[PDB]
RNA sequence: ACUGCAGGGGAGACUGGAAUUCCUGGUGUAGCGGUGGAAUGCGCAGAUAUCAGGAGGAACACCGGUGGCGAAGGCGGGUCUCUGGGCAGUAACUGACGCUGAGGAGCGAAAGCGUGGGGAGCGAACAGGAUUAGAUACCCUGGUAGUCCACGCCGUAAACGGUGGGUACUAGGUGUGGGUUUCCUUCCUUGGGAUCCGUGCCGUAGCUAACGCAUUAAGUACCCCGCCUGGGGAGUACGGCC
């Protein structure tokens, strides 16, 4: 559903709020599913949230 | 590393010509490569048992286009075992 | 000659006094050992999700240096010795 | 005793207990643990009538120091921990921060056996 | 069931192994 | 690091030796031997003292530099490796660029040729000796003083091995082998890493002699002497004793300590 | 061979944190904890609870699934060094060098074993309490070995798809993973279609004792290897090897 003609330009963890919208309020992970997403893409965005965590870009758990 | 430029290198040396990558002479010589950098890294770390099968059936490659080879012509392998030494 | 993003945190207070010095102190190192140095592109400073058993706020240091992998794993070394340096992540750049 | 601008609730629930204690938000304690003090035992003192006299009496040592607003922390899966939050209701102090904080560790720890019925 | 075929074996095992741990001694290690 | 010898004789099954790998073929410098002789267990009024002490084998002594002093931002380099007697570690030949022979328990596998730095201004690569103060909380030392300029006195074996928990306002949380905790000052100085020749643990002493050749005499048990010499003593039918285990002078197995030490304001922490 | 792609493939080194346990201190107290119910036990010497701080070991939520990789067992906290394997397209090279493979060699969960470290939590054994006519079992408490790490041994199991390997061929459809390429060439769809692998479902024929399988065949058909020939006695004894 996403990522179709936005194959230019990278994520990694320079965009705090776009990954924002893939996570939970918590900041859980959201499934492929839910956007709409393609596997390489998820399994990239599971390496980039857990490295902005590990960084404190982002909680383990915005309690 | 087994990059392009060893391949080339030992193409250039072992092998025939430029364009030779059916050469049993030069598909053995870049296997031998392979053991020599995968065996180096074997003497390191050794619990990678799975790249270790990966150099077990290189070796059984290695071995089977040798006898090819003793069906082939025996200046070639000679000449090749003369480069090598096995054992 | 392994292009690297190399992360660093600390107080920002830190960064304002040193804001070349201690980061050319390791970075010539590198070069030294015949590097390549990028940038040293900081983004302010930024509070942290969770607090690093103090400095709620840091700074968001941005290095990128396209060195060899022992220079580099020297350059973690130093740095992770040197109390200033928090939770510094070093990512490939490919495959 | 002293005067409480605002308290800090905790409540922990179980499947065969439940406490109600309000601390400082400074981090001491204010309001003794409640539940128990009702002469129920074993799976008795679970129940969310328990928890409506653990609430009570949570609004009475409450009002011994002096308090009208309290935050909500609560865990620990139990009876109806609801019980609880409409009896401090009834005892009428500010919820203020109604947010569970329900612990959700990451997988550590093996549990331990009681799969045998 | 199908199971039976696998019981008989069971018990046959487990007789064996508890004669030997009753002699995994001189009792037994002597000869 | 070991080899196991060869069943051959009855004496030699199991038994046991470092390959000494480490060890060059070197000989030790006259300019730092000392000498020095067995005195069994005796002490100055000829009386014996400790009862195991006697015999061994003629053994001299190395001029350990642990006041150390000259590393006003000067190296030195390891030349030799070599063997030494009287301790369980081997030890390290460093030349000063000042030029300077000095002996040091080595940490890891140093070789000829690896710079050694010290001082205040060093990094801590293995090997380097500088304060307390100046080193990160949460690695290992050596050879740490427990008074400033009082000499390394704590980790000095193999496999000894101190780590930093922290720093006190002026004091400095170490965890000593043991497992104690020991608040010391910080201006005491340390080696750091680890005595990397943790194998003496392993090595099975096999024949008596061995024992007897290093300097070690036989222990004889208290229960078969007669009761005169010792409280466990007497009896036919090969008894134990008649109350508990002391000493041959009438001293309970429990805690020596003396209570009102002038230490229990530096230990926290007690071991197991 | 070249070019591209995916991947928890593996090792090694470094490493973050939620959380649990313990500890220091502060708060504040007579119940906690536990269940089917209840007890044992814990706690008055301030337990539990609660705040902060500290130590340490283990496992690594979410992603994560019906999914991926690996010969298999198995493998998914992160970063990084090293390193194996595989797939598509290209068709640059050799020109049958292929397949299988007794005996043989090697890898091989968990449990177990050696030596040595570590040892938070859990937890055989064990102890106690409860239950029971009895209960050396369930239930609860506490708790050893062990689980963990370094190096070694044993080489077993549903080590199972209860399906040896390879090869060729034969109704379809629906889902899915990877990649290539066409029509719609923007109708944006990154769809439909073709093609190669892999994957899960339903299903024609055919087969099958039936159940069921069915382009991943348990169908047609070749090669090689391996194993049985009533159940028990027994995958045990004598013997021999490890």
């Amino acid at each position: 559903c996403v990522f179709c003609a936005k194959k230019d330009q990278a994520i990694d963890y320079k965009d705090t709020a776009l990954l924002r919208t893939y996570i939970s309020e918590r900041g859980k992970i959201r499934a492929r599913r839910v956007t709409g997403n393609c596997v390489q893409h998820q399994r990239d965005i599971a390496l980039a949230v857990k490295n902005a965590r590990e960084v404190a870009l982002l909680p383990f758990t915005s309690s | 590393a087994l990059t392009a430029e060893q391949k080339k290198e030992i193409l250039r040396s072992y092998g025939l010509h430029e364009t030779d990558t059916g050469s049993p002479e030069a598909q053995i010589a870049l296997l031998t490569k392979r053991i020599a950098d995968l065996t180096e890294h074997l003497k390191v770390h050794k619990h990678d048992h799975h790249s270790r099968r990966g150099l077990l059936l290189l070796v059984g490659r290695r071995r089977r286009l040798i006898k090819y080879i003793s069906q082939i012509d025996v200046e070639r392998y000679r000449s090749l075992i003369e480069r090598l030494g096995l054992r | 000659m392994r292009p690297y993003e190399i992360m660093v945190i600390l107080d920002p207070t830190l960064d304002e006094r040193t804001v070349a010095p201690s980061l050319e102190t390791f970075l010539n190192v590198v070069r030294k050992d015949g590097g390549k140095v990028e940038k040293v592109d900081i983004w302010g400073k930024r509070r942290l999700a969770y607090e690093i058993a103090k400095h709620a706020e840091g700074i968001y240091v941005v290095i990128d240096v396209k060195a060899a992998p022992a220079t580099v794993s020297e350059l973690d070394r130093q740095l992770s010795l040197n109390e200033s340096v928090l939770r510094t992540k070093v990512m490939r750049t490919d495959k | 005793k002293k005067n409480v601008p605002h308290g800090a609730a905790h409540i922990k629930s179980t499947f065969n207990n439940t406490i109600v204690t309000i601390t400082d938000p400074q981090g001491n304690v204010i309001a003794w643990a409640s539940s128990g003090h009702v002469g129920f035992k074993g799976s008795r003192k679970s129940t969310p009538f328990a928890a409506q006299l653990a609430a009570e009496n949570a609004a009475r040592k409450a009002q011994d120091h002096g308090v009208r607003k309290v935050d909500v922390f609560v865990k620990g899966p139990g009876s109806g921990r609801e019980t609880a939050i409409r009896s401090l209701q009834a005892a009428g102090l500010e919820v203020g921060a109604i947010s569970d904080v329900t612990p959700q560790p990451h997988n550590g720890v093996r549990p331990p056996k009681r799969r045998r019925v | 069931g199908s199971v039976i075929k696998k019981r008989r074996k069971r018990m046959s095992k487990k007789k064996h192994r508890k004669l030997l741990r009753r002699t995994r001694v001189q009792r037994r290690k002597l000869g | 690091a070991i080899r196991k010898y060869k069943p051959t004789t009855p004496g030699r099954r199991g038994a046991s030796v470092s390959d000494f790998a480490e060890i060059t073929r070197s000989t030790p410098e006259k300019s730092l031997v000392r000498p020095l002789h067995g005195r069994g267990g005796r002490n100055a009024h000829g009386r014996i003292t400790t009862r195991h002490k006697g015999g061994g084998h003629k053994r001299a002594y190395r001029m350990i530099d642990f006041r150390r002093n000259d590393k006003d931002g000067v190296n030195a380099k390891v030349a030799h490796i070599e063997y030494d007697p009287n301790r369980t570690a081997r030890i390290a030949l460093l030349h000063y660029l000042d030029g300077e022979k000095r002996y040091i328990i080595a940490p890891n596998g140093l070789s000829q040729g690896d710079v050694v730095e010290s001082g205040a201004n060093a990094d801590i690569k293995p090997g380097n000796n500088l304060p307390l103060r100046n080193i990160p909380a949460g690695t290992l030392i050596h050879a740490v003083e427990l008074r400033p300029g009082g000499g390394a006195k704590l980790a000095r074996s193999a496999g000894s091995s101190i780590q930093l928990l922290g720093k006190e306002a002026s004091y400095a949380s170490l965890r000593m082998p043991s497992g104690e905790i020991r608040r010391v000052d910080v201006r005491c100085r340390a080696t750091v890493g680890e005595v990397g020749n943790a194998e003496q643990a392993n090595i099975n002493w096999g024949k008596a002699g061995r024992m007897r050749w290093k300097g070690k005499r036989p222990s004889v048990r208290g229960v078969v002497m007669n009761p005169v010499d010792h409280p466990h003593g007497g009896g036919e039918g090969k008894t134990s004793g008649g109350r508990h285990p002391v000493s041959p002078w009438g001293k309970p197995e429990g805690r020596t300590r003396n209570a009102n030490k002038s230490s229990n304001k530096f230990i926290v922490r007690r071991r197991r």
